């Protein structure tokens, strides 16, 4: 079992408190903290060893704080996040110092915005197009997923059973509006099966997007709170 | 930051990628380590020397005498093997101690397109039928894919059953996937 | 051998001289394991307040330690160093000889 | 002359009641300058010479993460180890660690040691060459196959070498005043008496450093068949040995004591 | 200075 992290995804807004949890593989002797903004490497934010902090050189102290008391677990704290936060923050561990490998967990992704009522959930089936099952006996299927804010979803095929073969999900969604800040954005994926397999009626296609707010912030207004959900949509054939 | 590596690189699937880091002021008590980041996943540690050549089951790190520079080895890369790769130099001391991975090598590994049928079709929606979208499709890895026109990136999947790979990008009438190297149908 | 006694060592600092403040030392060597009881006693009384060196060992792997007070030495009082290490079935008593 | 720079490493572990015991001490010659002690409330690296205390803090906070880490490591190998030799967890064992270089007058390295033991016996050793080791059983050829084909002994190999050599190289620069010092031995003879039978004993005190022969001799014969007690520490940093020889009486100048040691213009002669 | 960056046995 590898190093386990907490939260997976968390979105909040600029002047409020987050805290990451991590607990590393047993018996290693050092944690290390590590914030990654998109488009780059990651950067060490602090490092214990044993229990007492070993690197503090790069941390932001004025909003940053890490505890690893019993020198096993370590939570990493934001108080007040800022809009410069927005990054996935990983923890990783090593059996005695940096020299070691270091061990990455799967990694917390916080997206800090300017007002709660700019995330909004997905919005979701191209069938393919008869020209395409006449020129190469194939059948593409295209899904979008639309409007959705914050950036974190997890695209996925089910075929009557989830599929990866024939799967070309886009590495990076693209900004629907590219100039203003906090826009909504859209991911496209592709799933081609052969013309045969969409000749058949029996074959049930499906398109899963899975969100991620939670009630305890809750707003309690008109147009749904876009609570962490799974906005689905779906053919046949 | 001792390290200096190329931004990207692209490669076609079943070539030997080779990725040459430059530290020419290592240290005596350094380690080259060498990191391997696949999308939506953290860093993982695939080999590390000192002097000697090491290689294992995933690559082979070169070190020359003078240690001024080291290079990655991929013996024979696949579609999977895109990721960002650190170079990194380090060692248990006051110089060496912060970890600092950089900004790597954004390693592209293309398809090999046997037969390229580069087409655009025109898909729409199961439900609000009066959607379409542009089907740049089948087209090789060579070209490259450039308002409220939305044009996602080049796609490539890989239907395993068929050992058949395929190119696409979508766009959101159409003519076809707006203003690139595009060609045929 | 899996297991070695200590040897044991009772000496001054400086040259013993009755009325002038000196360092009474007892010195154990040649012991394995570490584990080790070392007291100095003062007419046949622990001593309480005793400093010893860091633990450190010879080429053959067996340690040795050096422990040490403060004392004036005086005509009658009598001075000793008292071990116990698991090669002992009981502790081992070794008086201080200002010609040894 | 020569000098040289030791580290000296214990951890003995302590079935059911917690961590192992580990104690580290460093030694530029024969002089202590660093310890360490898993078992004192400052978990740090503590000086023990007044040359090392004007070292920054970043030599100390450099010195406290190494040294734990070797303690890390060596707690592992305790559990590796037991495993080796198929031991239970009742029993307590040990792991000792003795490594550094030696230097010539001119600074240059001359060779350098790694060493290690389990349960007071030999366990593995780098060889002189410092690239092949010397497993003393079994259960070590594990450990040396591994460390064979471990590019962090090319890195070990450096250290002995190279960084090892250079830290020495400062820390006698900086200790000068008292590591490049030799004090001569004091040495005196006494006369302890049956009848026509006593004991000639041979003084050597206040001596640096540590090596010192002394030697009995009748009529100008070695006579080795006297009683030698191993050198010892003052407390001062200097250290005291003497021999001591059983004599028929009227016989006190037929028996000579010879001292040699570094600080003497030539070697000493005693006559009772 | 101490050795660092060592392996386990």
């Amino acid at each position: 079992a590898g190093v386990a992290q907490s939260p997976r995804y968390k979105i909040i807004e600029k002047r409020q408190s987050v805290a990451f949890w991590c607990n590393p593989i047993s018996g290693h002797a050092t944690l290390y903290w590590y914030q990654q903004i998109l488009g780059q490497g990651p950067k060490l934010l602090i490092q214990f060893q044993n229990n007492g902090v070993v690197d503090d050189s790069q941390l932001p102290k004025d909003r940053f704080s890490a505890e690893r008391l019993k020198g096993v677990d370590s939570t990493l704290k934001i108080q007040p996040a800022k809009l410069e936060d927005s990054a996935v923050y990983l923890c990783a561990s090593s059996l005695v110092a940096e020299t070691y490998e270091q061990y990455f967990g799967p990694g917390t992704r916080l997206t800090v915005t300017e007002d709660l009522n700019k995330v909004f959930p997905p919005e979701v089936v191209f069938e393919p197009s008869e020209a395409e099952i006449s020129h190469t006996q194939k059948a593409t299927l295209v899904c979008l997923a639309t409007g959705f804010f914050p950036d974190h979803v997890e695209l996925s095929w089910w075929v009557n059973k989830e599929v990866h073969s024939g799967v070309c999900t886009d590495p990076q969604p693209l900004k629907e509006q590219p100039a203003l800040n906090d826009s909504r954005y859209s991911l496209s994926s592709r799933l081609r099966v052969s013309a045969t397999f969409w000749q058949n009626p029996r074959n049930h296609f499906r398109c899963q997007v899975q969100f991620y707010l939670s009630e305890n912030d809750e707003w309690t207004q008109d147009r749904a709170k876009p609570v962490t959900q799974i906005v689905s949509a779906e053919a046949w054939g | 930051a001792k390290t200096t590596q190329p931004i990207s690189m692209d490669s076609y699937e079943g070539q030997e990628v080779n990725i040459t880091c430059s530290h020419n002021n290592i240290a005596t008590n350094d380690y080259i380590t060498w990191y391997q980041q696949f999308p939506s996943q953290g860093p993982r540690f695939i080999i590390q020397g000192y002097k000697t050549k090491v290689t294992n089951e995933v690559a082979s790190l070169f070190i020359p005498a003078d240690r001024k520079s080291s290079t990655l080895s991929l013996p024979r890369v696949s579609l999977s093997d895109t990721a960002v790769y650190y170079c990194l130099v380090g060692g248990a001391y006051t110089g060496g101690f912060k970890t600092i991975f950089g900004a790597g090598t954004r390693l592209f590994v293309k398809a090999n397109i046997q037969n390229p049928d580069p087409a655009v079709y025109q898909l729409r929606d199961s439900k609000s039928s009066d959607k379409s979208v542009c089907l740049f499709t089948d087209f090789d890895s060579q070209t490259n894919v450039s308002s409220d026109v939305y044009i996602t990136d080049k796609c490539v999947l890989d239907m395993r059953s068929m050992d058949f790979k395929s190119n696409s990008a979508v766009a959101w009438s159409d003519f076809a996937c707006a203003n690139a190297f595009n060609n045929s149908i | 051998m899996i297991q070695r006694t200590p040897k044991i060592q009772v000496y001054s600092r400086h040259p013993a001289e009755n009325g002038k403040s000196n360092f009474l030392n007892c010195y154990v060597s040649g012991f394995h394991p570490s584990d080790i009881e070392v007291d100095l006693l003062k007419n046949g009384e622990r001593i309480e307040k005793v400093e010893h060196s860091d633990l450190s060992f010879s080429k053959d792997w067996s340690f040795y330690l050096l422990y040490y007070t403060e004392f004036t030495p005086t005509e009658k009082d009598e001075y000793a160093c008292r071990v116990n290490h698991v090669t002992l079935s009981q502790p081992k008593i070794v008086k201080w000889d200002r010609d040894m | 002359g020569s000098h040289s720079m030791r580290y000296f490493f214990t951890s003995v572990s302590r079935p059911g009641r917690g961590e192992p015991r580990f104690i580290a001490v460093g030694y530029v010659d024969d002089t202590q300058f660093v310890r360490f002690d898993s078992d004192a409330a400052s978990q740090r690296m503590e000086p023990r010479a007044p040359w090392i205390e004007q070292e920054g803090p970043e030599y100390w906070d450099q010195e406290t993460r190494n040294v734990k880490a070797q303690s890390q490591t060596d707690r592992v190998d305790l559990g590796t180890l037991r495993g080796y030799y198929n031991q239970s967890e009742a029993g307590s064992h040990t792991i000792q660690i003795m490594y550094g270089c030696d230097v010539g007058s001119d600074g240059r390295f001359l060779r350098g040691y790694r060493q290690d033991a389990y349960d007071g016996k030999d366990y593995i050793a780098l060889n002189e060459d410092l690239r092949s080791w010397t497993a003393a059983d079994m259960a070590a050829q594990i450990t040396k196959r591994k460390w064979e084909a471990a590019h962090e002994a090319e890195q070990l190999r450096a250290y002995l070498d190279g960084t090892c050599v250079e830290w020495l190289r400062r820390y006698l620069e900086n200790g000068k005043e008292t590591l490049q010092r030799t004090d001569p031995p004091k040495t005196h003879m006494t006369h302890h008496p049956s009848d026509h039978e006593a004991t000639l004993r041979c003084w050597a005190l206040g001596f640096y450093p540590a090596e010192i022969t002394l030697t009995w001799q009748r009529d100008g014969e070695d006579q080795t068949q006297t009683e030698l007690v191993e050198t010892r520490p003052a407390g001062d940093g200097t250290f005291q040995k003497w021999a001591a020889v059983v004599v028929p009486s009227g016989e006190e100048q037929r028996y000579t004591c010879h001292v040699q040691h570094e600080g003497l213009p030539k070697p000493l002669t005693l006559r009772w | 200075a101490l050795h660092g960056g060592w392996t386990t046995k």
